[PDB]
RNA sequence: CCGA
């Protein structure tokens, strides 16, 4: 058998649970997760994990951080009294500025625990995926960095010390608030997390699988869902528990799959390694008498076979969708009262130099939301930095067509200068309007 | 076992006269009441094979009911297995559950057939699978599968297979995370960054080529036959490896 | 107070009054401010209790500032609030400062130490549980506190406080006599083993002794929680902080039986039972010993007058006053008209309807108090005489009771093992409590780890430190650096080097007991404070196999204290029929709730060990046919047979 | 109202008082049974069994009387005697 | 142990999930009502037993 | 293999430690040795403890003589505490008559011939000036912790039967040109004062020998 | 609206707006064919799905 | 006091023994005690026999390969080192080997003397070419302990004297009429085959028991 | 009002 000669952590324990359900079954994988429950039991009570003051080791590069970034907000409010920016995007630049400085220094956490004590308790806890996101060791370990309003308003102030060091009374008043928004938020918005939960289960109370085949020819298409230019679902995720209802060719020609045949995770591989874009059997091109056939619907995904007839899979569908909004409404008081925000890529370059005027592009200077003056892309083209090196100093960046550019055409490039930065998705940014 | 008397008491109550012990259901009653060491193993005769339904409020997926084999412990609290506890999101810091017992027979081969505990592993909302290990059993795999640059008593010896490592475990001689040379003739081998480039090669006499990987050492024939390999390994990973074997293949 | 506040529905609208706050004449709060004058902290006289005339006018600074003694404000910066705005200014034009570092919490929430190292919630959380630990048999004092105990423990109003020089010239278990000097002897009245509102004890013990002198404010008695005239809320015990063979798994606790034989978490708990003699039209009900269908035994404890005796021990189900009451129906049926004609069997005028201890609550009985309208007393209208019974019982700590820490951190105790299967120091000494490491980083309350571990300095000293929250204004890592030093100081001792290790500080290696070995990695062992909370799993334990029913509906009923079934809600059904299983459905919808003919079938079939048949209409439907034609809707079912319809009459 | 459990016991009580009472002679089971309604649903008089048969009420009165003291024995009868409250 | 291996074949095997579990419970009525002779075991029930029989057939 | 006591220092009579040493032994025989004594001294043996007390006008546990200062639960508490060593297997009865003002300890127990008390200054409780206590305790011999069974005018006490209140061993190696080398053991034994650790030790150790001679003999 | 919107008045009358829903019900003069999960709840009976299937 | 009892006891066909022991009734904790220090005797403190030097004749060093074997010197001393045998001598004793190919080579091949005994006769070894013949010389020890020859006339291996294999012990609680608790003692010993689990719990129990006799005086 |  697999021999496995590595660590393991949570997610491979979980890969081992699931291939020990698809050749033995139910019972021998109960039996297997026993056994693996009592070793790693026996071996937790002999290792004598433990926590201690000490253990929570901050990095010596906070200081030197927290001063860049103080002096980052030190010109932006000296660039706000000069009279060259306005007070939204002064806004805007100082929350990113304190944002982007607490994510360094997260990143600084992880790379200093990996790099001195590497079976650290607190990073063996929060690794291993036994308990513990990396919000909270930042919060022990780093800085807390901006809370939140009950009604979601983001707050002013930084808060530049973690729970070793110790909060200051401001810095105390400042995390009651976020405590208040947890609280808040647990108390009051589980009632429409569960009220849409009724609603669900009362729309769709009579969707029973009643026959075997419909005979439609309906197909639904199916693509890897991409905000961006990174993936968030890919295909043969998307194509788990499906029926294929045309057929699958390769570029040589040979059928890798007929119609009506159900794929699993290896045909589902299959096909995502040749195409793009398959057309799969659906219940919204069923054709059945206010229900769904057996065929259109495809596997149960509790058991990892095609569906039975009499099952209620409407309840079943509502109740996978009500979940993890209530369970997730009613648990987000874990995470303090902090803001969490997705920062966009940044792209640098690592020397001096230059950068290549791309080919193929038009651009236009657009207003950004920090102040400064920078050129959008159009059409999506080339980026080359140009460095000083005799023989091999060279990186090329493909963009994004809406990136924004703040470099001309043909300058020089200091060293470490910001060259190209994405901007956000809409859900991803979460902004509404305001005066 | 004061919960179980109540609720499978109609069951004690017909075992009780089946048994030629009382005559109707008011001395089954007085007896039942009074306190009896007749009354105890009786309800465990009873309660054997019945199926159990527990449940925890709320009741937010289809796994928040389960059905449990009951067996009678002392005290007065209700013990549940560590692994379901996801399924329910329940913690020990003052969570309570349910009871439900089926009466009908029909009831019973649903609980047992349908709802028993062993048989809803994956999720129904995905094809992932809920009933896995978690917060320390996770931790307690972690550190025995895990390097220790410390920890290096016997390192570099060679040993004949896993059951030699493992006697060596056992008598003292390795620590678990010395790196350890296992000779192990199988190829299903994988490794972190897994590596399938030769590093060095040391020819041999007799036509005899010795492959050096980053944690493989194969000894090859000249053109159609493998000798021997050897994997460099820790004993905690052969431990690990131990117990799913002997898991899994039974 | 920003923390205190409830969790449930009403949060954010019940707040709590600070620790300095005060309410005026005219109904506001205001708090009290030291002035500021070039750059010094006055603190010469009386504050000024600001009555939020501080926002559009002063500029006030917290009190927890860096300041050197007798002398002005240090550094050139210093955080003001101004305008309702965060902000930061000079020292000389700060306005006003604080007067603690407290002042912004409430009184539970100062209780707890290193404040500032914990999360907001679980602040909250350990305020919470502080006000829901039980009072124990033999209090004691935190080894680490912060100072308001001896202030909450005098306004609280359980100790019992002098108020003249005197002195003390007769102490005993129920009276301190004490003669004044500065008519001419205070009695002050010592309670004992009162009940309080959520059945605890209310118990009192003397301090001083006979022939001492007494200043007015000294503590002379103190009360159930209380001892040495502060606050004792719980115990403290040698943690480590390490995981068991999956006893504290998920926030469960593993303890020793230590806690179980030394008296450790023993509690008193005081029921109170009521009966009343009533008058009812058939007779009037007689308080008695002579109860039919009771044997000769069950009355020992019985008085002659049919009520128990103070000391008596009673378990479930024993009679503590015996009452009946004159029965006049008299509507046999056959079968019982045929066996008293067999056997003789006079059936008797009255009917037992005695007052029983419920399930569980054994105890001793402590207060029988009768009350009879010609004794003196008056009665509420139509009672004869009212009787009152006062049970008491020692609980000790159990596996299911609910534990807690100053800092939000709860748990279940889940195993008692014995002390030579704990682990062990390297002195020998065995562990109290192993609590899991994992709950300390994800709910992050560090706080604890500071408290155990000056708490174990303290414990290897002998001190009884105190420590006020928010002490890193007299530096950076004070909390760290006095542990640490304490430590030291702690290990420099003659005999007792082993307790601090300078390569690995909050650390010491343990053995395990089951094998001798020593477990691979040092473990955090230390002093916590714990507390044993009121939810015990006596008061939780509940089961149901058949008690009474609703009115109109015929659905069980509800609650722990009529014999009340489980509530199988909405979700419960969407769960069931996600399943498969429309036969567990169907019964638990028919046959266990609102069908009087499928209950009696089903249990009849159950115990002659038959099928149980198929249940029929549940009456909550036929109940809802008739409320639907009551409002004037001709709702009807029908019935298609062979080309007819016909309406079907489901009352049946 | 009344319990399962009253329902439950009074059924199995006549299962049995039926089953005991069957054991004797058939003319005494029916006069027992006529006498306290556990067929009709109506307990009768002496007179009325006199004339259900035709022989008068006086022979009714012992006949019931040997019954009981027949059902009165300690032997072979004890298995009534458990439902004494 | 042996009887959720059973379980588990005879649910793997069946052609609906939902007609073999009212079979098991159709069978294991006959078999309670078959052994109505206090003669029995406590440790096969009529369900216990009727899944035996039902894995045995199916073999 | 030789025993040798080291050092044995003793407070009042409330606390006799002992020191012994034990080489030499194998390299894991040193721990086997020491755990399985450490196991057995803290957990099998057996001694004498107050079962139970009588007091002449108190019926339950809550009650209050007039002239104590103590109530009967702390009076319970305090003979709960009491160190007395038996000498038989029968339960005896012991008696005291105290008459206030005064600290009433130990010493003033009238006790039978086979229960002697071993601490004579312990505390009972505090008499004023007009006070009588006239109580009457039960002692026993028991094997660990007792728990109350369900409950004439007998206060039942909770009894502990440990008379070794703590145990510590450490393991020495010896290292030499003395090839398959040795251990030391070194025993800390701890004592209410009612046996002495040496006697301790033999009772373990045939305790632990009464173990292991059937398991070799009956193969 | 597609929940009150079916072709049952019983599940639309247990759900929401009961007086709206009961009385175009009733004006309209329908009939409840008992076709559902809902229904069969209330009614008492083995639900059509699972193994009330067939 | 107590009642031991044989529950089961299996035989795997290459010559290893297993035999599960039930011990009741024992007092509270003394089932951890008892089978803990059986456990640590059975694994450290129990003699028995290997081999500890071999002598192939046609060799250049301590790291080579052998001509006309497949398997080379290292296996050999790998497949050596698996070689379960029983002795009864505290002085050296020394096995030979002669063979001639083709085909394989197990340990019934060896003419060793009378007072060692081999346990598994099917023990493979090496395997063999085109009629070439090895010829090797083995020395039988017995001890304790284990043997680790650093950096790999006699070439001297790597011993292990381990006649018990592995040893595993559960503890079940006894709950009864009275108000004692009980412990049974469940016991697992996997022996090498050389000698039974019954007579190895005989040998670990006198070892204990030798131990704790003179300390009683 | 509190607990999950
Ligand atoms: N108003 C509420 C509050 C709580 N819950 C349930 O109770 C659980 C509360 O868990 P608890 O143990 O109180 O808190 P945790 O989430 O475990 O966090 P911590 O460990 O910090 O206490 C939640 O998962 C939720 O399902 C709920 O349904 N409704
Ligand atoms: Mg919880
Ligand atoms: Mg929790
Ligand atoms: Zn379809």
């Amino acid at each position: 058998m697999t021999f496995y000669n590595y660590t393991i952590d949570k997610g491979r324990l979980k890969k081992l649970i699931a291939l020990a359900y698809r050749r033995y079954g139910s019972a021998r994988c109960s039996q297997l997760a026993d056994e693996l429950k009592e070793l790693g039991f026996r071996f937790a009570t002999k290792a004598g994990v433990s926590i201690s003051v000490d253990d929570l080791t901050i990095p010596p590069e906070k200081k030197q951080m927290l001063e860049a970034a103080e002096k980052e907000i030190r010109t932006t409010e000296e660039r706000y009294a000069r009279g060259e920016i306005t007070e939204v995007e002064r806004f805007q630049k100082v929350i990113d500025t304190w944002n982007g400085t607490s994510e360094e220094l997260k990143d600084q956490v992880v790379v200093n625990f990996r790099k001195t004590d590497p079976l650290n308790s607190v990073y063996m806890m929060a690794f291993s995926g036994a308990r513990g996101n990396m919000s909270q060791v930042r919060q022990l370990v780093g800085m807390r960095g901006l809370m939140a309003d009950p009604q979601g308003e983001i707050i002013d102030l930084p808060i530049k010390t973690n729970f070793r060091e110790g909060l200051t009374v401001t810095e105390y008043v400042i995390s009651s608030y976020g405590a208040r928004k947890g609280l808040v938020d647990t108390a009051l918005r589980t009632a429409d997390s569960g009220y849409l939960t009724r609603r669900l289960v009362d729309v769709s109370q009579d969707v029973i699988v009643r026959e075997q085949d419909c005979g439609t020819e309906r197909s639904l298409r199916v693509t890897a869902m991409t905000d961006g230019d990174q993936v968030k679902i890919s295909l043969a995720d998307r194509l788990f528990g499906r029926l294929l209802a045309k057929d699958v060719v390769g570029p040589d020609g040979e059928i890798i799959a007929k119609r009506n045949d159900e794929i699993d995770e290896a045909l589902a591989n299959r096909i995502a390694a040749v195409t793009d874009e398959v057309y799969v059997r659906s219940p919204l091109t069923c054709e059945a008498a206010r229900s769904v056939c057996q065929n259109c619907y495809g596997w149960s995904l509790a058991h990892g076979h095609k569906v039975d007839l009499g099952e209620a899979v409407g309840i079943i569908a509502a109740q996978s969708i009500g979940e993890p909004g209530t369970q997730l409404t009613m648990r987000t008081f874990h995470t303090g009262g902090v803001f969490t925000g997705e920062v966009a890529r940044q792209e640098k370059a690592p020397e001096d130099g230059t950068v290549k005027w791309g080919k193929g592009l038009s651009t236009r200077k657009v207003r950004t939301r920090h102040g400064e003056d920078a050129e959008q892309v159009e059409i999506a083209g080339d980026l080359i930095w140009k460095g000083e090196g005799k023989k091999a100093a060279t990186q090329t960046y493909s963009l994004t067509p809406g990136s924004l550019l703040f470099v001309q055409d043909g300058q020089t490039v200091t060293a470490g200068q910001l060259m190209t930065e994405i901007s956000l998705s809409k859900t991803q940014r979460s902004t509404e309007r305001a005066t | 076992r004061e919960m179980a008397i109540e609720l499978f008491q109609p069951f004690v109550i017909h075992r009780l006269i089946k048994l030629g012990i009382v005559n109707n259901i008011k001395a089954a009653k007085k007896l039942i009441l009074k306190g009896d060491p007749q009354i105890w193993s009786v309800l465990e005769e009873v309660i054997t094979g019945h199926p159990v339904m527990l449940n925890r409020a709320p009741t937010l997926h289809r796994l928040g009911i389960q059905a449990f084999e009951p067996i009678l412990v002392e005290g007065r609290a209700i013990q549940l297995h560590p692994l379901v506890c996801p399924a329910f999101n329940a913690d020990f810091d003052g969570d309570q559950m349910a009871v439900h017992v089926p009466l009908s027979l029909e009831a019973q081969c649903e609980a047992r057939l349908l709802m028993l505990a062993c048989h809803n592993v994956l999720s129904p909302a995905t094809g992932k699978p809920i009933v896995a290990p978690s917060q320390d059993m996770v931790l307690g795999c972690y550190y025995l599968t895990a390097e220790n640059p410390n920890a290096q008593k016997g390192a570099g010896r060679y040993f004949a297979g896993i059951e030699d490592a493992l006697r060596a475990y056992d008598h003292g001689q390795v620590d678990l995370h010395s790196q350890i040379w296992i000779r192990h003739l199988d190829e299903d081998v994988v490794t972190e960054k897994p590596d399938t480039e030769v590093i060095k090669t040391e020819d041999l006499g007799d036509g005899t080529v010795m492959k050096y990987y980053r944690e493989r050492k194969i000894r090859e024939g000249v053109d159609g036959e493998i000798i021997t390999q050897y994997i460099q390994t820790t004993p905690g990973r052969i431990i690990y490896n131990k117990t799913i074997a002997e898991a899994l293949v039974f | 107070c920003p923390v205190e506040t409830p969790e449930g529905p009403n949060a954010g609208l019940i707040g709590s009054l600070a620790t300095c706050a005060r309410v005026n004449d005219y109904g506001f709060i205001e708090t009290p401010y030291f002035r500021v004058e070039s750059g010094r902290v006055r603190k010469d006289l009386d504050p000024v209790y600001l009555t939020a005339d501080e926002e559009d006018d002063m500029r006030v600074a917290p009190g927890d500032i860096p300041t050197d003694e007798e002398g002005n404000i240090i550094g050139e910066s210093v955080p003001i609030r101004y305008r309702q705005e965060f902000s930061t200014t000079s020292p000389e034009q700060v306005d006003y400062v604080a007067v603690s570092p407290v002042q912004i919490i409430s009184v539970a929430t100062s209780m707890i130490p290193f404040l500032e190292h914990d999360d907001a919630n679980r602040a909250l959380m350990g305020s919470n549980m502080q006000r829901q630990a039980v009072p124990l048999l033999r209090p004691e004092r935190p080894l680490v506190g912060t100072g308001l105990e001896a202030q909450a423990a005098r306004d609280s109003g359980m100790v019992i406080v002098s108020r003249t020089h005197g002195i003390v010239t007769y102490v005993d278990a129920t009276e301190i006599r004490v003669q004044p000097h500065s008519g001419e002897e205070i009695v002050y009245p010592i309670q004992k083993y009162q009940r309080s509102n959520q059945d605890t004890c209310l118990n009192q013990r003397p301090l001083v002794y006979a022939g001492e002198d007494v200043v007015p404010g000294q503590v002379l008695a103190d009360g159930s929680a209380t001892e040495g005239g502060e606050l004792a809320l719980g115990q403290n015990i040698l943690v480590a902080y390490m995981p068991w063979e999956g006893y504290n798994y998920e926030d469960a606790i593993l303890i020793s039986e230590r806690l179980v034989y030394d008296d450790v978490y023993t509690s008193i708990h005081i029921e109170k039972f009521e009966i009343e003699a009533r008058q009812t039209k058939l007779g009037p009900e007689e308080i008695t010993r002579e109860i039919p269908n009771v044997g000769e035994d069950a009355l020992r404890n019985l008085d002659e007058h049919g009520i128990i005796r103070i000391g008596a021990w009673v378990e479930s189900g024993d009679i503590l006053v015996g009452k009946v009451t004159p029965k006049g129906e008299a509507d046999q049926p056959p079968e019982e008209k045929l066996l008293r004609a067999i056997f003789g069997e006079k059936a008797r005028d009255v009917r037992d309807n005695s007052l029983r201890v419920p399930n569980g609550e054994k105890g001793r009985v402590v207060d029988v108090r009768v009350f009879t309208r010609e004794k003196g007393d008056e009665l509420p209208p139509g009672a004869n005489m009212v009787v009152r019974i006062y049970v008491a019982q020692k609980r000790k700590i159990q596996v299911g009771d609910k534990m807690a820490g100053r800092h939000g951190n709860k748990g279940i105790i889940s195993r008692i093992l014995p002390i030579e299967d704990m682990p062990y120091l390297p002195d020998g000494r065995p562990i109290d409590i192993a609590l899991n490491p994992l709950g300390v980083p994800s709910r992050m309350n560090v706080g604890q780890v500071f408290e155990c571990l000056l708490g174990w300095a303290g414990e290897n000293l002998g001190v009884r430190f105190k420590i006020t929250p928010f002490d890193e204004m007299y530096g950076e890592e004070a909390s760290r650096d006095t542990v640490h030093g304490l430590l030291e100081e702690a290990s420099q001792r003659p005999n007792k080097d082993w307790v601090f290790n300078e390569n690995h500080p909050g650390k010491i290696q343990v053995f395990d007991g089951r094998t001798g070995e020593p477990f691979d990695r040092p473990i955090t062992v230390g002093q916590a404070y714990m507390l044993k909370l009121v939810h015990l799993v006596d008061d939780k334990i509940h089961a149901r196999s058949t008690g009474p029913y609703s009115l109109v509906t015929q659905q069980p009923l509800g609650g722990k204290a009529q014999q009340g079934g489980q509530r199988f809600g909405e979700m419960e059904v969407w769960a069931l029929e996600a399943y498969g299983a429309a036969y567990i459905l169907q019964e638990l919808l028919t046959v266990k709730s609102d069908d009087m003919q499928g209950r009696n079938e089903a249990l009849n079939a159950i115990v002659k060990g038959k099928s149980i048949p198929r249940p029929g209409t549940p009456e909550s439907f036929k109940v809802l046919m008739r409320e639907l034609q009551s409002l004037g809707l001709d709702i009807a079912a029908h019935k298609v047979q062979l080309s007819e319809d016909g309406e079907s009459a489901d009352a049946e | 109202g009344e319990t399962p459990e009253d329902e439950v016991s009074k059924n199995l009580l006549r299962e049995d008082l039926e089953n005991v009472l069957d054991t004797l002679s058939p003319r005494e089971r029916d006069v027992l049974r006529l006498r306290y309604g556990l067929d009709d649903g109506r307990m009768k008089t002496l007179e009325e069994i006199g004339q259900i048969f035709n022989v008068t009420r006086e022979r009714i009165r012992q006949i019931e009387a040997k019954a009981l003291r027949k059902l009165r024995h300690p032997n072979r009868n004890s298995i009534l005697k458990e439902y004494i409250r | 142990n042996h009887i959720i291996y059973r379980s588990e074949e005879l649910l793997g095997a069946a052609s609906n999930r939902y007609n073999i579990t009212v079979r098991v419970a159709k069978r294991a009525k006959e078999n309670r009502s078959e052994d109505f002779d206090s003669i029995d075991d406590p440790n096969m029930k009529p369900a216990i037993r009727a899944i035996i029989e039902m894995s045995d057939e199916l073999t | 293999f030789q025993i040798e006591c080291v050092e044995s220092s003793t407070r009042k009579n409330q606390q006799q430690y002992s020191k012994f040493s034990l080489e030499p032994l194998d390299r894991g025989q040193g721990t086997t040795v020491g755990n399985a004594l450490r196991r057995v001294l803290l957990s099998n043996l057996p001694g004498a403890a107050v079962t139970a007390i009588r007091i002449a006008g108190v019926n339950h546990e809550f009650a209050t003589i007039l002239g104590v200062r103590e109530d009967v639960l702390e009076i319970m508490l305090n003979m709960k505490e009491l160190v007395l060593k038996s000498y038989t297997d029968q339960p005896q009865i012991g008696r005291l008559t105290a008459i206030g003002p005064g600290t009433v300890t130990a010493a003033q127990f009238e006790v039978p011939s086979e229960v002697e008390v071993i601490d004579p200054n312990q505390y009972i409780a505090t008499l004023a000036e007009g006070a009588k206590l006239e109580m009457e305790f039960r002692v026993e011999r028991g094997v660990g912790y007792r728990v109350i069974e369900r409950g004439l005018d007998f206060l039942q006490i909770d009894s502990v039967f440990m008379p070794v209140t703590k145990v510590n061993y450490t393991v020495e190696d010896i290292r030499a040109d003395g090839m398959s080398p040795k251990d030391r053991l070194i025993l800390d034994i701890w004592t209410n004062g009612s046996i002495q650790p040496r006697e301790a030790l033999s009772e373990a150790s045939d305790i632990i020998a009464n173990l292991f001679i059937p398991l070799k003999d009956l193969n | 609206k597609a929940s009150l919107n079916t072709d049952s008045f019983i599940s639309a009358a247990s759900f929401q707006e009961t007086t709206r829903v009961l009385t175009e019900a009733a004006i309209e003069g329908k009939s409840d064919w008992l076709r559902g999960l809902k229904e069969n709840v209330i009614i008492g009976r083995l639900i059509p799905a699972g193994t009330g299937f067939s």
